[PDB]
């Protein structure tokens, strides 16, 4: 029954999402979130390839961070100066092109209060 | 089957 983690309104968080690597299908990884009955929205998304893209969301350019670690096969968002209206529950998925594509979901589900 | 495509930025 509906448990998150919980952010003061100008705080920080950061998630992290495992990075396989690129294949034949996908070339990136990014994040979406979907606030209660709301639709999902794109976050940001980053490419396996350094230099190749990093898309942000307006809503969260200049206070969100998406970068890539691939000898630990890892992406992470540092979500900074967080306002009420991140509250949502985000999802890691692959990505091609930028566009994220989703399978099957789980999710970290995020509260920030103001 | 079936995909969720959540779209970059216009």
């Amino acid at each position: 029954a509906s448990g998150g983690v919980f952010v003061q309104s100008g705080g920080s968080l950061r998630l992290s999402c495992a990075a396989s690597g690129a294949t034949s299908t996908f070339d990136g990884m990014g994040w979406f979130r979907q606030a209660p009955g709301k639709e999902k929205e794109f976050v940001s998304a980053i490419s396996y390839e350094q230099g190749s893209y990093t898309y942000y969301a307006d809503s969260v350019k200049g206070r969100f961070t998406i970068s890539r670690d691939n000898s630990k096969n890892m992406v992470y968002l540092q979500m900074n100066s967080l306002r009420a209206e991140d509250t949502a529950t985000y999802y890691c998925a692959p990505a091609y092109e930028g566009d994220l594509y989703a399978f099957d979901e789980q999710g970290t589900q995020v509260t920030v209060s103001s | 089957g079936s995909v969720q495509i959540v779209y970059k930025p216009k």
